């Protein structure tokens, strides 16, 4: 009722960020919502002495005709000030990558009920455009917490712990997490008691309401579920030139990761000009080697550890017929996660759709495991994933990203 | 009098820890002081400047310029400084209309709104900043202080407020008469219907008798206006457009000036004229700019230059879009990186066209230019009609799913067929997934001395084939491709070729079919005659032999 004061950070202006090209389909949509949100206070529109924007465009699923606003925040939640002043932020509950099931709520429109600091206003501009920039661009602001702003958890963190009050006791056994937008709720419980006591925590929301458009939904995951990826070598009865040749390219790369990994009584092997699909017998050196070596790889990296002070990086690779891997690590070789994917829906002739999901995967999976996103090197040309992946994506949060333009040669390990 | 709903004003604030502009006040001769007395008070007596005292600390220069051939001065109030201090604000007119997403029109008729302009009030606590001083006669009294009431000409928010207080007031007009399109361009307005010439008049009407709410009064006199319309280089007309006329000049001689006009107008010619290309002529300009060095004309940018003439030398019109069919765009390679388009509803009427141009690159090849081609006329697509075009590409549908099926990329093109015209887009090789049995296998390595920029670059192979070729004034990215290139060049229709060369293995895993590098292009030639090839990379100096005895050949 009485708005917290927000600043931006000292030498930092407000957000200036051209609105990318809308599609017709979208340009109707928000044309729709906005108008709405108009009518219900949540934005005003606004004058040219206010010089700012944000880009925004829409999401839905396939079948509900009804479209979720997507304001793209990434530049102000950067220039925004990290708050510090009730809270230095949230531990992070480490045992919330451990529930048998963790569901994700959308709760971002409880944000609209808190009213936003009058002088900070002025940073939430944006713009519809119109198609072929006939009628002018409608301008907005928002006068209420927006969606997606790095601020708006935190101001409502204060309301949200007093709207789980009654869930709070009643279920000591649940985690729940919130991050921008996003409610995790995890539980070891049967899939329907899960979802039923999902539901109840739904009610204790739209109880606090006197409506959300998808509070209703409810992604599943199980993070118990969630794979890795050892390093592994072929077991084989006999070998060719070929295929020792990359095993010591495998064993080599590896040996980067994994201090004592050896290849010379291997590479002896490859004394000799021999055609490639030959057969070589393993000598016992190199077989004791080979042996040595599958041991040493069946222990975890040495000095691995999280610091929350360092961005996270993941990487992607496509290995083909719909499977992508990728690692997360902070320093190079200290892979803090490694995974691979083959289930992409929906997408067995379209890469970029199949990349944009994965991209968007990998992103939930660090948000419970580090309550944070990490910055993506995308195997794909900028134009082309620019150009898309707005067309694919269906999460409220938007991660960073960097583009990998030469292959690296060690896709082939993680193959 | 009939009351008048008065126009907001918009706050106005100068950059932080700005104050306003004290500029001097150059003397004026005493012909140029009464004039802009004269000009003064007339504004004065229309309320677009108010006399001030002397408290104000303000001042901006005002001068005296006249319009050549006439004897009424006019004033110019030179607001540079201020303009540096006043605040940014929201551009709108940035993103201008394509005509090619324009709908056709049965009537557009324009009305005049120079009224409004200086109708439109400045923020009452900004007015203090624009003050300006008419100089005395003789310089014996006090200069004559005025202030600006309304938008100055020439201040740096004047057009985007009018902008903003024009839109909201057509907005509701606009909104409650869906039936017809307004736009305004400085001050005029431009009114378009389907309508027959009944209600269209009428409309009319009505939208003067809306700005007579404002008080905005508009001429009796229809308006000089009538189609076809010049406007931000195009002519507009109620059922087809294109741009103004493109005359391409005979010169003997060409400087780089008039090369870069030659350019210019080549590049404004083909948003409607098909074909047109630029790469010669555009590349006379590489790196230089002093501004008149006559260059000479390669027989390249001369037969380029012939080619666009030909190209321009019938007027050629585009259609308007319609939003109930389909957007077809057409894609042609046309050679050195040259990609030319069209984008059509119905066969033979273009909407528009244009060209792609392959970017600065080491190693390229044309299913990567065709890709980005793709993804520009989407994106361009995309903002002038809203949805993206049915692609007909020559690249046939069986090279597209070889290519991004093997590509270490993720690419993407979007609803498309196969159309075909010469040339097509074609793979030139494809390299083997796992290694040729029954084909001899080719070790390769090359090495250079950093100091002496000698190496050796060479090869053995499994049937003791042994190549090795002393090399001068290389490096040993060098002679790792040229050790490809000997095995390339000395093995049969199949072979393995087995190297450590990490640089070679980048550039050939992005399958180029052209390079910058007259090394890589002599191994694109090679393996393009080539009927099966494997590359394998290894380590180096692990002990690979084969890999350890051409090493500790070529690095002697
Ligand atoms: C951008 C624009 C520039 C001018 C005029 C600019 C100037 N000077 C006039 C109008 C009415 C518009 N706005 C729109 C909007 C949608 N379709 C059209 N079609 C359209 C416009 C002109 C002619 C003609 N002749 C035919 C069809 N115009
Ligand atoms: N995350 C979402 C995706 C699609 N529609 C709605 C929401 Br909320
Ligand atoms: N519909 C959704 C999609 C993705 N995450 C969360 C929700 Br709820
Ligand atoms: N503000 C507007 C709305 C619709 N058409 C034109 C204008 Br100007
Ligand atoms: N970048 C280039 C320049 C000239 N020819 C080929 C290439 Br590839
Ligand atoms: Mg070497």
């Amino acid at each position: 009722i009485e708005t917290v004061p927000v600043k931006l950070k000292p030498g930092m202006d407000g957000p200036k960020v051209k609105q990318w090209p809308l599609t017709e389909e979208k340009i109707k949509a928000l044309v729709e919502i906005c108008t709405e949100m108009e009518k219900e206070g949540k934005i005003s529109k606004i004058g040219p002495e206010n010089p700012y924007n944000t880009p925004v465009f829409a999401i839905k699923k396939k079948d509900s005709t009804k479209w979720r606003k997507l304001v793209d925040f990434r530049e102000l939640n950067k220039r925004t000030q990290d708050f510090w002043e009730v809270q230095l932020g949230i531990p992070h509950p480490a045992g919330l990558k451990k529930k048998k099931s963790v569901t994700v709520l959308d709760v971002g429109d409880a944000y609209f009920s808190v009213p936003l600091d009058e002088d900070f206003r002025k940073y939430t501009a944006f713009t519809i455009p119109s198609i072929n920039n006939e009628t002018p661009g409608i301008r907005y602001q928002y006068n209420v917490l927006p969606q997606g702003w790095k601020g708006s958890p935190a101001i409502f963190q204060s309301s949200m712990t007093k709207i789980l009050e009654p869930f709070k006791k009643q279920n000591p056994d649940i985690v729940i997490y919130q991050y921008m937008d996003d409610l995790y709720v995890g539980s070891d419980l049967e899939i329907g008691q899960h979802r039923t006591k999902i539901e109840e925590l739904r009610q204790h929301l739209l109880r606090w309401g006197l409506e959300p458009p998808f509070l209703w939904m409810g992604y599943e995951l199980h993070p118990d579920k969630w794979t890795v990826q050892p390093i592994v070598l072929p077991e084989k009865d006999s070998w060719t030139v070929n295929d020792i040749q990359k095993l010591v390219g495998k064993l080599n790369w590896a040996s980067q990761i994994y201090p004592g990994i050896k290849v010379r009584q291997l590479s002896k092997l490859l004394r000799g000009t021999k055609a490639l699909t030959e057969v070589i017998p393993l000598t016992e050196e190199a077989e004791l080697e080979l042996a040595e070596n599958r041991e040493i790889l069946k222990e975890p990296v040495h000095g691995v550890y999280y610091d929350p002070s360092k961005d996270l990086i993941a990487e992607i690779q496509k290995q083909g017929q719909g499977q992508w891997t990728y690692q997360i690590y902070q320093e190079p070789f200290k892979n803090l996660k490694t995974g691979k994917y083959a289930r992409m829906r929906g997408a067995h002739t379209n890469d970029v759709k199949q990349l944009t999901e994965a991209v968007q995967k990998i992103t939930t999976e660090s948000i419970v495991i580090w309550g944070k996103t990490p910055k993506f090197k995308l195997p794909i040309q900028k134009e082309t994933w620019e150009t898309w992946w707005t067309e694919y994506w269906q999460a409220t949060w938007i991660p960073e990203w960097e583009f990998v333009n030469t292959p690296p040669l060690v896709k082939l390990w993680y193959q | 009098m009939v009351p008048i709903s008065p126009i907001e004003t918009v706050p106005v604030k100068l950059k932080p820890g700005m104050d306003g502009p004290k500029v001097k006040q150059w003397p004026l001769t005493e012909e140029k002081i009464k004039a802009l007395v004269e000009i003064c008070t007339e504004m004065e007596k229309e309320g677009k400047i108010s006399k001030i005292g002397p408290e104000n600390p303000y001042n901006t220069p005002v001068f005296a310029i006249k319009k050549k051939d006439s004897t009424k001065w006019r004033k110019l109030v030179d607001f540079r400084e201020l303009n540096k201090r006043t605040q940014d604000f929201w551009e709108v007119q940035l993103g201008i209309p394509h005509p090619a997403g324009l709908k056709k029109k049965k009537s557009v008729t324009v009305l005049d709104v120079g009224d409004a302009y200086f109708s439109v009030p400045l923020d009452e606590d900004f007015r203090k900043y624009t003050a300006f001083t008419i100089p005395s006669i003789n310089n014996e009294t006090p200069g004559i202080r005025y202030q600006y009431n309304v938008l100055p000409q020439g201040w740096k928010g004047s057009p985007a407020i009018f902008q903003s207080s024009m839109t909201k007031i057509l907005e509701p007009f606009a909104a409650q008469n869906p039936d017809i399109v307004i736009y305004q361009y400085m001050d005029d307005l431009y009114v378009g219907s389907d309508l027959e010439i009944g209600q269209h008049r009428t409309k009319i009407e009505e939208l003067r008798q809306h700005l007579l709410r404002w008080g905005l009064t508009t001429p009796d006199k229809k308006h000089q206006k009538e189609p076809p319309f010049l406007w931000m280089g195009y002519e507009l007309h109620p059922d087809k457009w294109t741009v103004q006329p493109i005359v391409l000049p005979e010169k003997d001689s060409w400087t780089v000036n008039d090369i870069q006009k030659l350019v210019g107008k080549l590049n404004w010619a083909s948003q409607i004229y098909p074909g047109i290309k630029v790469r010669q002529l555009s590349k006379l300009l590489r790196g230089t700019k002093a501004l008149t060095e006559v260059i000479p004309l390669t027989e390249e940018a001369e037969l380029e230059l012939a080619e666009n003439r030909e190209i321009l030398k019938e007027p050629v019109h585009g259609v308007y879009y319609d939003p109930s069919k389909d957007l077809i765009a057409e894609i042609q390679k046309q050679g050195q990186g040259q990609w030319t388009y069209q984008i059509y509803q119905e066969p033979f009427k273009n909407l528009k066209t244009g060209k792609y141009a392959r970017m600065r690159g080491a190693h390229t090849n044309d299913v990567k230019q065709l890709t980005e081609a793709v993804q520009k006329i989407t994106t361009e697509s995309i903002v002038i009609w809203g949805k993206t075009p049915k692609f007909k590409l020559p690249i046939q549908k069986e090279t597209w799913e070889t290519w991004w099926t093997e590509y270490w990329q993720a690419t993407w093109i979007p609803e498309w067929e196969f159309v075909n015209t010469p040339p097509l887009v074609k793979l030139w090789y494809q390299l083997e997934k796992e290694p040729i049995v029954g084909a001899e296998t080719f070790y390769v390595d090359g090495a250079a001395n950093r100091e002496t920029k000698l190496g050796k670059a060479g090869y053995v192979t499994n049937k003791g084939r042994q190549k090795v070729v002393p090399l001068t004034n290389t490096t040993n990215q060098k002679t790792e491709l040229q050790a490809i290139y000997l095995a390339l060049q000395d093995s049969g229709l199949e072979v393995n070729i087995v190297t450590d060369s990490q640089y070679a293995l980048g550039i050939i895993q992005a399958q180029p079919d052209k390079s910058e590098s007259e090394l890589v292009n002599q191994i694109i030639e090679q393996l393009i005659k080539k009927e099966k090839v494997y590359l394998a990379w290894v380590p180096a100096h692990k002990g690979i032999g084969g890999n350890e005895q051409v090493d500790k050949l070529v690095s002697a």
